[PDB]
RNA sequence: CAUCUAGACAGCCGGCCGGCCGAAUGAACUAG
RNA sequence: UGAACAGCCUCUAGUUGAUAGAAUAAUGUAGAUAAGGGAAGUCGGCAAAAUAGAUCCGUAACUUCGGGAUAAGGAUUGGCU
RNA sequence: UCUUAAGGUAGCCAAAUGCCUCGUCAUCUAAUUAGUGACGCGCAUGAAUGGAUUAACGAGAUUCCCACUGUCCCUAUCUAC
RNA sequence: CAGUCAAGCGUUCAUAGCGACAUUGCUUUUUGAUUCUUCGAUGUCGGCUCUUCCUAUCAUACCGAAGCAGAAUUCGGUAAGCGUUGGAUUGUUCACCCACUAAUAGGGAACGUGAGCUGGGUUUAGACCGUCGUGAGACAGGUUAGUUUUACCCUACUGAUGAAUGUUACCGCAAUAGUAAUUGAACUUAGUACGAGAGGAACAGUUCAUUCGGAUAAUUGGUUUUUGCGGCUGUCUGAUCAGGCAUUGCCGCGAAGCUACCAUCCGCUGGAUUAUGGCUGAACGCCUCUAAGUCAGAAUCCAUGCUAGAACGCGGUGAUUUC
């Protein structure tokens, strides 16, 4: 018999399986589509999600109801401090996929990309490319020989990099290692700028810039075993049903004799790799700029950091990418920005954002202030404050 | 943008924090946080309620600045 | 939005579904309008339709004047009890839901606005922001 | 069944015929 | 305490028996709470919620005149002097 | 006029009894096969095979109203095992 | 449910839309016919929930035709991608109304779905009525009350590990399978086109919104065993302080976590095509979108992107145990 009354099917189908990440760092399986015009440059960067907090703008659309008017929104500030650039590794195009060819890492490894090649560091004899920063004595023909033939053979150049954990106030001092495509130039040109890029520092506003209109990759927040009503959000069988009625209540019809994919079943929720497209950058900070938590109508002197620290991860001290919206993933957790895969036109993409006011009360609950010079001066000296 | 005044509490409100609570006669009252619209919604007397601002003007508690 | 809704309402939480009573705020003669249909709502397979500050739905007077009672007609929401969400990031509510009777194109039935109102629906709706002696 | 270098049909031109153009064409019907 | 061999706590008396340890997934069983609306759910207000003690006031139709009646509907409630 | 032993009287009803039937009208609702009040050529109501009404009573059946609420819109969270 | 013919309706006129007298069909969504399977039992109506499929398409996309001036509407083609509701009454399928909407299209999956629910109906035993019976009793006639049992097994599905391919680690590829977005309104075009007038849009652009989906908790709201602070009752510790018990004693507030269209953000662009409209151009010296060839084009298909990564597909790289 046919369904009685239509209704939407739940849940999406094209996010299957619902099962965990391969790893805690969601891959860009994409990547913009390169020309050979503009400068080289990374087409991502690596951050920590370091919380969320609120911002005030004029909205800026001819046409709107709040045109020249206070908004209010909510946005994500990505911690990003400098990537190194350790290796670069060439890709060839085969009929069977782009394959990678060589990588070439460069002399010298710090020791918090070194830990990511150990599972038990502690007690490592740590001789991670001992015998290859010895390849790069007597001038490193090898080296030079292997970058030569990338630049005979190599189609698509990523560069690994990784990130200065120990700068982040996380406790983990493993860091993450990633390949990010270089756009620009040549094949040439991309080795030559990852090799003069050796063990070097690329900062995010060199990467990014504000306005730009990005994509969030991050694995999203684990939630475990999780019944069909909220994993996929079904109707809750009525208060009278035996057997519980958390459930759905018919799982198929009697043929096909089998439970078909497309049922909501009970499973893991949560902790899958997301990509979320266009969102937009509000303001890329300075690590070193203190104040940076200010704007032109501000001009306080508070960073970006709320009072009391961002809750669960600790305080910003380097670059930040302050995007609107919330992204995949939960606090601490590393996220990989990325440029949008097309040129979005769209006027809600196109507008120029000016931060009119940045929140730094504590998000420990219902603060009423943003400085604590603020705070002593509403409350006045304290028993304490002696 | 600006910042408010708490009508029960007096605490500053920043754009977004808190709620807005208009009365059957147009009285407008704005409330930093669920406790001071859980405390107004009660009816406890702000002159009353230790904490508030209104509480330490009557009693002069730190007016000595 | 409605018919005859002059500009975009942007979204705000819906706080009165079918089957829900809000005093008659015009001077019709209507004490409450129990709403039957909301203009615009979409369709679910149970989701009860539901109104908001400004929207225009189908009412009836369930208690009131007999030659208003009996019969379904147009009113249009001008106070909403649920907090509701503004684009300058203000969370607000009123004290109780209230309507006004109107015809479907827009004009009140009613004379006069008793209580305050909502910009929302002072500015979708021309006539009760003429009528409405505080908008708020 | 008919028209058919005793200029077929078509097409353009002149006022139903003729000029070009040279060889098959038109109608109904039957079955694979 | 209270109207009370009601409920709650204690004295004499008696037990401390019921396999246990670690974590806190789904679904459960039992207990709960929920913004706005308020039966629109469902066969059906099923389950739940609401009221509840005491004092004072007020109490309709109907009636076999006995009742209905705690009708309905309101107010007060501590401590201390 | 046929006919019976007598031919349903007082009463009551789409009633728990009415097939047609979701009878017809009114009221209740925005909408009612439900409820109630009427109409009665009642397939097939009706007089201690008891008829009609009835105050009180009812873990009986049913409708509506106020209050009330996670029954629901539309789900979320907490605790014990 | 669909064709074929055409007497007529359609002012005029068969075929815009219809279409009698007739005739050929299709479907198993009705009801029958049969009795082939099951009576050492296949749990039996409806409703709730949920998935998928069909197309004979209600709407949305692009078009063809009209008794298409506009607007509205009707017929039709490709099309099932995407939606197709809230309620009154009834157990009802059905039906009939109320109302919104773009629309409230028809169906299947053992008349889908009872070790998923419910038990309103039917469908035991109690009971009442009416008719039929002398009677026991009969009535798809009415009414009321009536236990809905078991999964830990195998498979299927949802998730989760996992032996070996020298070991171990890092970074990758991507065969394959899945896939997603949807619809409306307002302003402007414009009171313009069209029209005598009444009436009266579209293409583009802007702001939003409906339905769906993936996340996230800055804010607001919810939750409270933070038993965190404060308060309160009864009792108990000689009184005070401080506490115990009342299955978390109750109340007010309550961070963090989780969470809500009850909150916020986001949901991409290329090719090839169908229908259809065209070009060149014969067949057939004419002509024709067609035969050769070829252009634009649908919510279509395949890609881009997104998801998982073959645990018997693979690559690059590091270190690889002597006292």
């Amino acid at each position: 018999s046919h369904r009685k009354y239509e209704a939407p099917r739940h849940g999406h189908l094209g996010f299957l399986p619902r099962k965990r990440a391969a790893s805690i760092r969601a891959r860009v399986k994409a990547f913009p589509k390169d020309d050979r015009s503009k400068p080289v440059a990374l087409t991502s960067f690596l951050g920590y999600k370091a919380g969320m907090t609120t911002i005030v703008r004029d909205l800026d659309r001819p046409g709107s109801k709040f045109h020249k008017r206070e908004v209010v929104e909510a946005v994500t500030v990505v911690d990003t401090p400098p990537v190194v650039v350790v290796g670069v590794v060439g890709y060839v195009e085969t009929p069977r996929g782009l394959r990678s060819l060589t990588t070439v890492w460069a002399e010298h490894l710090s020791d918090e990309v070194k830990r990511r090649f150990y599972k038990n560091w502690y007690k490592s004899k740590k001789k991670a490319f001992t015998k290859y920063s010895a390849k790069y004595a007597q001038d490193g023909a090898g080296i030079e020989r292997e970058l030569a033939r990338i630049k005979k053979y190599a189609s698509v150049v990523r560069v690994l990099v990784h990130t200065q954990i120990r700068k982040t106030p996380l406790a983990q001092k493993k860091a993450h290692l990633a390949e990010i495509q270089l756009n620009g130039g040549s094949i040439s040109e991309k080795v030559d700028w990852a090799r003069e890029h050796f063990e070097k520092t690329v900062a995010v506003d060199s990467v990014f810039e504000q306005n730009e209109m990005i994509d969030a990759i991050a694995v999203t927040k684990g939630h475990g075993f999780e019944g069909v009503t909220h994993r996929w959000g079904t109707k809750k069988l009525p208060r009278k049903t035996h057997r519980g009625l958390r459930k759905v209540a018919c799982i198929g019809a009697w043929h096909p004799a089998h439970v078909m994919w497309s049922v909501a079943r009970a499973g893991q929720r949560g902790y899958h790799s997301r990509t979320s497209i266009n969102h937009k950058i509000y303001r890329v900070g300075k690590g070193d700029d203190e104040a940076n938590g200010a704007t032109s109508f501000d001009r306080t002197k508070k960073t970006i950091t709320p009072m009391g620290g961002f809750v669960h991860y600790g305080e910003i001290k380097n670059d930040f990418i302050m995007v609107k919206g919330c992204i995949p993933g939960n606090r601490k957790r590393i996220v990989t920005l990325r440029k949008s895969l097309y040129t979005n036109t769209s006027r809600k993409a196109l507008e120029e954002v000016s931060l009119k006011w940045i929140d730094t009360a504590s998000k420990f609950g219902k603060g009423r202030f943003q400085t604590p010079a603020e705070k002593h001066a509403f409350m006045g000296t304290l028993k304490k404050d002696l | 943008m600006k910042v408010e005044i708490d009508s029960f509490s007096g605490a500053k409100i920043y754009p977004g924090r808190g709620t807005l609570f208009v009365r059957g006669d147009s009285k407008i009252f704005r409330f930093q946080n669920s406790k001071s619209a859980s405390l107004f919604k009660q009816r406890k007397n702000p002159r009353r309620i230790a904490w508030t601002v209104l509480f330490r003007k009557h009693h002069k508690k730190g007016i000595t600045e | 939005s409605g018919n005859g809704a002059q500009g975009t309402k942007f979204r705000i939480s819906l706080g009165l579904p079918v089957g829900a009573i809000m005093n008659c705020a015009d001077n019709s003669g209507a004490r409450n309008l129990y709403i039957i249909a909301v203009k615009g709502s979409g369709s679910r397979l149970n989701r009860l339709p539901a109104a908001s500050l400004g929207d225009m739905v189908m009412a009836t007077v369930k208690k009131g004047k007999p030659e208003l009672r009996k019969k379904v007609m147009p009113a249009i929401v001008v106070r909403q009890a649920k907090s509701w969400r503004r684009r300058d990031g203000v969370f607000l509510y009123f004290e109780d839901n209230a309507g006004v009777i109107a015809n479907p194109k827009g004009e009140m039935k009613g004379s006069a606005i008793t209580g305050p109102v909502g910009k929302e629906c002072a500015d979708l709706w021309p006539r009760v922001a003429s009528n409405s002696g505080v908008v708020v």
